[PDB]
């Protein structure tokens, strides 16, 4: 329905951010063990 | 394509 693409959207765009920041933080702290 | 099926089935199923 039209509703059912909204939700769809926004949960799609919320799942994006939390999915980018979860990479972020990973590789970031993944580059940060590399330590010498 | 997989996320629109679901819609035109309940579009072709609710009618």
């Amino acid at each position: 329905l039209s509703t059912r693409i909204i939700g769809g959207i926004w949960w799609f765009f919320t799942l994006i951010i939390i999915s980018s920041y979860t990479a972020n933080l990973a590789a970031f702290l993944t580059v940060e063990r590399m330590e010498s | 394509l997989a996320y629109l099926g679901v819609s035109v089935v309940l579009f072709v199923i609710a009618r």
